[PDB]
């Protein structure tokens, strides 16, 4: 049904947006051993790392995105990867594209005559998933620059990627169905 | 002490997860570039190609598994998707095979204890396929029963 | 004290005999399940022909081709058949990679009881191939003789 | 003094740059020759359609698939096209075997200027994949926009 | 000092010769068991299959080259031939690949001097195919000319 | 050919069930060196090991399904495998599925109107074969966890798997033929 | 043309028969260094080996098919292989099958109504080629049980195998054409 | 679109011929250390090596196409390779084939009736590209027989190969279109 498909598209878009927004702003991307002030178990995210035990428990330190002591500068590729990881450009880009796709989905209900809005929303969702993939790869690769575990914010981003791809598929299907109905009306 | 799923050792866990994500993304993009255009549909209308989402997933899986399938993209964008996926598959599968050859050379015959996990996965997949077929048959039978009344 | 040359069936050495037996069993099971999920449902049938080509003989052919990394002219199209095919493809990938990792080293093992491969290391493969060709010729000739007898019965 | 990790394009390391350039040239030449021998003769033509599907774009697709160990939905049927296909198959076998012999070793070379493969060793492959997906989307959208403009011109 | 054709080193010369003989024999047997029977021809009549001698050679070559073709045997004897050829191909190609890896691991990048021979073979094949096509075109043109007079 | 197919299916189902039951009951699964007293050549099955030749011939001892000391349960996979091997859940499950398929065949012969019973029998036989495969894999893996050989009970189980798969194929073919005849008769009556 | 095809089949059958008869009867299967009396260059065949130089030029010695001095017996597989190599069963069997194929071709030449004789001749030629392959493999494998070269008898056998395969293809083609003509006359 | 195709074919053929001729004539094929006195950075082509920078800048010396002492004439492959490299038979053959294709195109523009000239031009262009491939392979292999880089003459030759293949494709397309139009007109007149 068209109503069921629209409800699923809207619910999935909102759920993916919420999951990725929580992912980008939470400090549970990674569990590893480190220092939360200026080796103990710590939970880390895109921006802050905080220890789970000790006297300093609950205090977070900004991630040293450009450590000049342990690596004392590096090549152009390493610095470029460090800048991309520090900016978190791709997770935030995925958030922005998901929000724009949700806006397109919402605006299309009040503009039922316009057909390219659904296609634009599907493109936005697919691009948001691709940006999610690039951000995940950047984060994992930059973490390499001895036992660690990923937190629920990372898996929140993974589920957001999957949901964004599903919602994009649904949006493209809705676009196809609307154009099919238009062609059928043209035949009649 | 290698486990039952020790055949996944040559690749790290992140590579496997990103492989699954890449497969999903390539399948979705293949379907999107194959079916979105109203100009690819001719006269419910029929598409000029067979690359729906389910067939796109099947094509991507067959390409990654070095088996192929019965369809192939014909347009420029679909063929770009297919070519880049072919390059990715060649690199990834070759790296896995080379690292597995290195892992097995750490001449002693392989024992069944090293492939029991893949056997378990195969039998579980067979059971799941049988269950899906039975559920579909039951649903079709119920549909026919309500059609007859 | 003499060095023991590897046997004429040395191509089976990389995998244990239990692995080979379980491979045969898995192949049979996969072919049977493929045929079952492809042909059992009356809603897949249109004298009356099925929507797919996956009979038991064709299922065995498809499974053998998939294990040999070759492929046939047919491929499953339904969800369950594609699940069977995909899990068989994964199994084949793992097993064939494990087998072919060190095949050349396994074929030239000298047992106490780099160099080019000699023909004596593959003479067994060649023998099996020629035997298969001869058996195929025998089967074809037997079928032709049977059909000739049937035609003679029809004409008499 | 720090160990230099392999670059983001380290999957090209097993073969020299000259080999890569010559591979590209050979691929172009094989595709062109396949198209030529398949389409030039007027006796291969039946508005009027050719007896085969091997145009320049399809020839390029066939050659890329053959080099990628994948295949496509068409195959040459004439003697001349099959000679090109067979020699390209032999070339592909030799080159791909030589390339994939030691890929895992080449991907984890630490240069002073057995462990599992890490994701940073294949991040370049992933980047190229995502870029290709984005470029395909861009091409499809551009084609749709052009066709919409043409439809509007036809209506007006 | 590896030669121009050093990519043939992992297999002995006798193995290559017997490979050529086996390819010829399997193709001939495939054609024979596919086409000899008058009961495989339906109504010049047309065969129930496409496995003539030329197509049998093409199928065998595609099977050995890990590429495949557009046809596949359907009968029991043809499929026996195909299966035994598939087994032979898998063993032989796997052994060649493993011995080539061993030969190359006697991480230095491969140079063009080690594959110039395969490049020469490729270009010679392209030239031969062009020559064959041109000769066929000239013969057809002469046939058309004598048909028009 | 329907009667011949019925007879073949019944005979094959009975043969597979009997072979699997005999293999489960008997103790000639493996020939290996060991002791049956709580190194001599012994023959062992799924439950018991017994000595052949020597001085303690005919003495059967229950297999200690949880060997080694210190009882390390850090890896749950090994304990899971040991539990599965000790219970012999999969061979007995295959026996049960074979019996269920035979019961379905008998009921279908008694009813001869409900076609879904033949489908159920075929499904049961295929699942019995799959359970046999899983049990064989588990048994061999548990043994892996010293020249040895497999006795006739193991090959009886293997032949049971083969026959069960054949009978499942035959039962599915019978289901297909019954539905095809039903469709043809419906077409003729219309 | 039927006459051209028959001429090619007969000529190829005779050529293959003659080539393999010379192959099985000549002493130039292999060139290697050995002793032809009771380490000098010698030419060898299936039964005898003569030296090409030295003081003992022209003296052939029967090949030691069962040497008990340099091998002092072996396993069952080696004994079976050397028995097969000594008997030369497969080369002689290929000769016999080529002869029977030629006999069938001639019989069909003076028995034009019977059609299965051409099929029998084609089967005989294909079997002769397969026997050729087995004999070549057996010979090379037994030679293994440091520089050597193969003589013109070995390549005579190889070309005989190729010619036998070609003649078998031609015979099957003739059988197909004959049945095609029969069924075409039946249709009319 | 026929006139556009003609113009593109002519322009591409001229460009490929000129690029190949310049690459053959010039000596910026390889940048490597060496001497040009009949170790300093030098640039060399197919016939000469010339010193840049240093003190002997501008000095050009003919390449010693048969180096190394003891004149080991044991393997004919090495002598064959050196002879092919010294003669530069394949780059010059590519130049000649490109000129022949251009001549065929020019003659076709005049006759405008004999369609076999366009096919000849396409064949010549494809063969010129193949000869370029062979020459590149021979040159690199002979160099293999110390950081180095390739100059702009090498990339001029590579671009010439690419353009020659493109022009060959265009010429074959033109031949196909001419025969298609001929067939369509023959159908219409009948
Ligand atoms: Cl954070
Ligand atoms: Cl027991
Ligand atoms: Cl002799
Ligand atoms: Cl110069």
């Amino acid at each position: 049904d068209r109503g069921v498909q629209m409800l699923l598209t809207t619910v999935g878009a909102f759920a993916a947006f919420s999951l990725m927004t929580i992912a980008v702003g939470t400090d549970y991307w990674l569990y590893s051993r480190g220092v939360c002030k200026t080796e103990v178990m710590t939970h880390s995210g895109l921006w802050r790392t905080c220890c789970l035990e000790g006297n300093f428990k609950g205090l977070c330190k900004q991630i040293d995105h450009f450590p000049e002591d342990a690596d004392y500068e590096a090549d152009t590729a390493e610095y470029f990867l460090r800048a991309v990881r520090a900016s978190s450009i791709f997770p935030i880009l995925s958030v922005i594209l998901l929000f724009m796709g949700g806006l397109c989905i919402a605006a299309s209900e009040f503009y039922k005559t316009r057909h390219n809005i659904i296609l634009s929303a599907g493109i936005f969702f697919v691009s948001a998933g691709l940006s999610n993939i690039i951000g995940i790869i950047v984060y994992i690769s930059a973490n390499a620059g001895n036992s660690y575990s990923y937190g629920w914010s990372f898996y929140f981003g993974a589920l957001s990627f999957i949901i964004a791809e599903m919602v994009g598929v649904l949006a493209v299907h809705m676009f196809i169905d609307r154009h099919k109905q238009l062609r059928a009306t043209a035949r009649a | 002490k290698p486990g039952v799923f020790s055949f996944l050792d040559p690749l790290a866990y992140e590579i496997w997860m990103c492989i699954v994500f890449a497969y999903i993304g390539v399948s979705v993009v293949l379907f999107l570039v194959s079916r979105f255009s109203p100009y690819e549909w001719h006269t419910s209308s029929e598409s000029t190609n067979e690359f729906g989402i389910f067939n796109s997933l099947w094509f991507s899986l067959g390409a990654f598994m070095q088996q192929g399938c019965d369809i192939s993209p014909r347009s420029l964008s679909g063929r770009i998707v297919g070519g880049v996926w072919w390059f990715f598959t060649l690199i990834i599968i070759s790296s896995y095979t080379a690292n597995l050859a290195a892992f097995l050379t750490v001449t002693s015959a392989l024992s069944l204890s090293n492939v029991a996990g893949v056997f378990y996965i195969l039998v579980g997949g067979l059971g799941l396929a049988m269950l899906v077929a039975l559920i579909e048959f039951c649903y079709k039978s119920r549909a026919e029963a309500k059609r007859m009344k």
